[PDB]
């Protein structure tokens, strides 16, 4: 009997079963309703500093393995699941998830009833918890740990899981066949494409290279002279934890970005980074998007796509300055999911259009970054 | 899981291959693997309360009888694989013969590791904690009475006793993250309940027939559907608590609640613990259902229509051939016979042909 | 392990009780339990090399007798427990059944998954590094050889390839903790050797018998032990090699050196190629030393006395008549047989009443 | 593959497996011949800087239990085997033996030629060493560690291991029946002793209450004064880690006691204390006794007993002061086992008479304690 226990701000206790570190965590506790890729989810910068609950039952049946891993660590503050399988049972699996979440100093829970916890968080909002895994688990000390926690609103998580110094990536994706594969040379990458790195999941990186593109990342602060200096083909905006609204950094690179004819692409956190960019404003969601099976439209096109979503808060429509023209938006509650510069090369995805975990019919607006960045080169 | 019906074809090769030979189905809803499966394995109507034994652990030969059922699937397979984690074999083992992915393998050996539990401690171990502990993993209180060696309802009060009793999830198309206002539900041994049942109606309960199978098929879900659409026409609440993935029954549409749960003793009268139902049909799903209909009336059930004595009046020839007697009515001649040679003589009055019926 | 000679009593009830019936034991010394469990198997003289299936893997049956053997203990359990490991039975359904230590019975279910690995893998798969690892838990190069399906010497230049060789430990009653000046050894595959032989003295072998069975007693290890004693008083270095725990042949103070380790080939070759004796001494152990004879003297090994070929000859029913025919001595009627009818035929010849060895 | 190695000061290289904590320890180098009693003996704090090498080569057979626990944690250093076994198999077993070291963060080793090293630390006499359990353990770094150690000799460890704060201990003997005892009622118990915590074993302290005796654990360094303020029925001096001869605050406090009529009792380096306090000069052995199988005669009866020894150091019979007499020598060499003051009622032992674990044969010695402050009360 590993006891472990989660509070949320509320009040609300689910008693269950220590399945990870022994201590505590404390953040915001959100739902995620993929029923595959668990791994890649708890590897997601964009996860920092949030209480990770999944709603499909058995978490853990295939193991971990290092290719699935959306970063160099696990972001996760602490994981929520229902049931921990006895074995995890896949070729590709190299280490079973206890084991990990040990290797990794994660608190982690099972045994609760996370319905009940889905519930609570669709009905009342997101909320702020405290999970305690430990010999007699205070839950008087977790409530206050779970009321002390600040929040994500106006919180700037972008600088603190922001690269320190540049690099360079020049890696494709993974195959079954050659599971991932070796870096590429320079000189077979065409393009050049500068990307902030404001919490970047390895997958977009990945994707990018696999359309041409060879990179340059450079931390969440990085400034817009530095960047221009560089003479890049585009520029890429990451995804990434927290509040855009108070990274004022990217703001103003930004804006200085918009004064020229680099093609920008933003995905997520960098969606709504352009937005307010260009003069728009954000909000915190009620509970936000995170699962897999979440579709949007391209009304531009009157088409479906069932994509990706990680994100909590969204860019308000309703204040669009009059030079971003909307692009796609959620069938599932009509939340604006991508908006496009009508002056300028630049356009973005609320949604993760390298998914993994997920879905892949959203990559498509990876090529049509690469469309306008072919199109600045013919200049 | 598959509902077969070898034993009406005798000469048949039993053995599962490329070709279907099962004549239905059951299906089952649980949190977890485990108890989804045993709710199935109590859903199906063959007798089982789950993983019942199938060999005796003091059979010399039953690991190899247990190795043949594994290695060439029957339809028996999945109480042979439960026989197996009894007897000794490994869950490597059984993957070996079966193919079946150790993912699944593992489910089960753990459930017979809790039932080697039960039948030591018996009765007197079964604590609040354990007892729930089962409960979670699916176990049925007819399981685990026959572990601890009482009958079902001893359990049954245990629990009561406890407070345990499951609650009801809804199913929704999307893992809670949106509301719904369809009460199609599920039972589990969770927190949160989401029955919510009417206080404001007069409520008809419809129990279906569980998976069709030779004898009892379609024609007696048309009945169920049928009850089930008029009653709600005429405005009683209908419950309808059936279990065939195959059905109009069980589609949401048919009635105002669907309560998508095996017809046992067990888990009907968790229904009406909470439904609290004006009355409860039994007289059109079949064999299942109207096998419970004494059960349910013992337990205080509120039966309508043709009452359970009634039904056991026609269903027992001996209490039927007297009301025949009484009625003085034409039967052909019968007799009860023991023993062999009490047959051939008993035979010589009743006059053949005869109609040697078990 | 105790020695049992049940084909002998062919009547006899066979199972294991609490009133004795083996005839001998063999006792073998390991650095851990697995290498000497091994070792005592190989010099049991039962023909085994270590856990030799008993049973076939495509038996339908085969669990039947597993089981039978593994609840019954006959003299043969042993191998059993190590089919059972191979036919998908777990630790504790070994456990059950048998009443053996799980401490010991994980030890023979890692074997046997070594085993696998080496079926698998084959002579290629023989890495140094696995080599060592197998010879470390006790593997014979002889078990070795079946699973890789190749002849025992191939396994021997492999090792003599890789420098694969024990070493020898000494027995010193106190852990060396005190240094002790007897040479009372055993065979490991460990770092340091302690045999520090003599390059001093003419050295004479002589090899014991193993354990004692029926027609293989003590008159056998008397001989040994004479030989070693008078050598020793005329001035050779005299080496013993033998296991049965019982005898005077084993007790230190009998020879110069004594190697307490399997009278086998393999054995008996990592011995010699230390000691580089001047004779080795294959008459006087009885069966065991006798047939090693051929193997040793191919091998190299100085067999001293009448030669394996002088002894062949008399052995060697056919070669023998000649010799007979040749001294122009009298033997009884005699002719060889395949067929029954033959039999017959030549039994005529020959005349009755008859004596037929197989 | 979870390498391991040890590296003694002479540059002798031992490659194995790691089958306790990463990291590395440094201590001297000791081999316990014992066959049983391994977690007593990890568990005993006279091992405090020191790797243990067991010479009976299956360690962990039986797993671990708390009630096998010599005291609140493991002392070794480091632990060196010849195997691990696959399963732990006994009744009592809480805890494999694996699992218990990696919990403890004791760096230990298996899979290595332990008679090899028994040999060389007998013939070559004590060494230091160090064992790094790692990804790529090196091998030159483990020597310099090992190098690098001062030495035991000359080295205080008693204050090292000794309790913060003085204590009362009334809790008597396991029973296979009942187990470890709930602890007693100062009431029901007639003699106080003060007991001084070199680094005391639980079994001394169980032994004595289980004859009376109810106590009172002082810190090493409790002064004489302090002490008698107690007006003790008796005072014992512990077992414990480390050189006697620097620990000049014990000797001091000893000759204090042994100006009154207190009774005084020690064990192995209570023992060498006494002797020290009385003038006697200890001595480091070459190799020491440590196992469970040590024949020791009791000279005025001429009777042997078999017993349990733990010591690297020793009290030198041929500087013994007239009022000492020898009560008990080592039959396996001949080293100092047992005085008795002439003229007080002190005396003590080498070896361990409370054994755990080990042979129960020393008993006795305890009751001869027991005498004398039962003769102090007369008076
Ligand atoms: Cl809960
Ligand atoms: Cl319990
Ligand atoms: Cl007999
Ligand atoms: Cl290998
Ligand atoms: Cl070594
Ligand atoms: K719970
Ligand atoms: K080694």
């Amino acid at each position: 009997i590993k006891s472990a226990l989660l509070v949320l701000e509320d009040g609300t206790q689910f008693h269950g079963r220590a399945i990870g570190a022994t201590g505590s965590a404390v953040g915001e506790v959100v739902f995620n309703t993929s029923m595959t890729g668990y791994q890649e989810i708890l590897t997601d910068p964009s996860y920092s500093r949030q209480i990770v609950t999944l709603t499909y039952p058995h978490i853990g049946n295939v193991g971990t393995n290092d290719a699935d891993e959306e970063s160099s660590q696990v972001h996760a503050q602490g994981l929520v699941i229902r049931d921990l399988p006895l074995i995890a049972s896949n070729f590709r699996n190299t280490e079973d998830l206890s084991s990990y979440l040990k290797r990794h100093n994660i608190v982690a829970i099972a045994d609760i009833d996370t319905r009940k916890l889905t519930r609570l968080l669709r009905e009342k909002g997101a909320q702020n918890g405290c999970i305690i895994a430990g010999d007699n688990p205070d839950a008087a000390l977790a409530l206050e740990k779970a009321r002390a926690f600040p929040g994500l609103n106006g919180m700037d998580l972008a600088k603190e899981v922001t690269t320190a110094e540049a690099y360079s990536w020049t890696q494709g994706s993974w195959t079954l066949t050659g599971g991932l594969p070796q870096a590429k040379k320079e000189d077979e990458l065409p393009f050049h494409v500068v990307a902030y790195d404001f919490g970047a999941k390895r997958n977009i990186l990945r994707m990018l290279v696999d359309r041409g593109c060879r990179l340059t990342i450079v931390p969440a602060q990085t400034s817009a002279e530095d960047v221009l200096k560089m003479n890049p083909d585009g520029i890429f905006l990451s995804n990434g934890p927290g509040d855009p609204a108070p990274c004022d950094y990217a703001i103003t690179a930004i804006q200085k970005f918009l004064e020229t004819d680099i093609p920008v692409f933003g995905i997520c956190l960098g969606h709504q980074l352009l937005a307010l960019a260009s003069g728009a404003k954000t909000v915190k969601m009620k509970f936000g998007h995170h699962g897999g099976n979440h579709p949007v439209k391209d009304v531009e096109k009157n088409v479906v796509m069932i994509t990706a979503q990680n994100h909590g808060f969204a860019v308000d429509e309703a204040t669009l300055p009059a030079n971003l023209r909307v692009t796609h938006k959620s069938l599932f509650d009509g939340t604006l999911q991508g908006i496009h510069r009508t002056d300028k090369p630049a356009f973005s995805f609320q949604g993760n259009p390298e998914a993994s975990p997920g879905p892949h019919d959203a990559a498509p607006l990876f090529d049509h970054f690469i469309e306008l960045i072919e199109q600045y080169r013919k200049t | 899981i598959p509902r077969f019906n070898f034993e009406k074809f005798a000469g048949a090769n039993d053995r599962l291959t490329t070709q279907m030979k099962s004549v239905g189905e059951v299906m089952a809803i649980g949190r977890t693997q485990q108890e989804s499966l045993q709710k199935a394995l109590r859903g199906l109507e063959v007798g089982a309360t789950g993983f019942d034994p199938k060999v005796s652990l003091d059979d010399p030969e039953a690991l190899t009888k247990i190795r043949r059922e594994l290695k060439d699937a029957g339809a028996d397979r999945i109480w042979y694989i439960a026989d197996a984690f009894r007897a000794g074999l490994s869950v490597d083992g059984v993957f070996n013969l079966t193919n079946i992915d150790r993912w699944f393998l593992v489910q089960i050996e753990e459930l017979v590791r809790l039932e080697e539990k039960v039948a030591e401690v018996g009765i007197t171990g079964l604590n609040a904690d354990f007892l729930r502990q089962l409960k979670r993993k699916g176990f049925a209180d007819a399981r685990l009475a026959k572990l601890a060696g009482v009958r079902e309802a001893e359990i049954r009060k245990l629990r009561d006793q406890y407070d345990l009793h499951p609650v009801y999830k809804r199913v929704d198309t999307c893992a809670a993250e949106f509301a719904t206002d369809t009460a199609y539900m599920y039972s589990t041994y969770e927190e949160e309940c989401e029955a919510n049942p009417s206080t404001d109606r007069e409520k008809i309960m419809v129990l279906g027939g569980g998976p069709n199978r030779i004898g009892q098929g379609i024609e007696f879900d048309y009945c169920c559907v049928h009850a089930s659409l008029a009653l709600r026409e005429d405005g009683y609440e209908t419950i309808m608590v059936n279990c065939n993935p195959e059905t109009v029954s069980t589609d949401y549409d048919t009635s105002d609640r669907l309560y998508f749960e095996p017809v046992t003793l067990e888990d009907v009268l968790e229904i009406v613990r909470i439904e609290k139902p004006k009355g409860v049909i039994v007289q059109y799903g079949g064999q299942t259902p109207l096998k419970l209909a004494r059960a349910l009336e013992a337990a205080g059930v509120p039966v309508i229509g043709t009452s359970p004595d009634a039904i056991d009046r026609a269903e027992d020839r001996e209490r039927f051939q007297h009301a025949v007697e009484r009625l003085k009515l034409k039967q052909p001649a019968n007799a009860t016979v023991t023993a062999i040679e009490m047959a051939v003589e008993k035979a010589k009055e009743i006059g053949y042909p005869l109609v040697v019926r078990a």
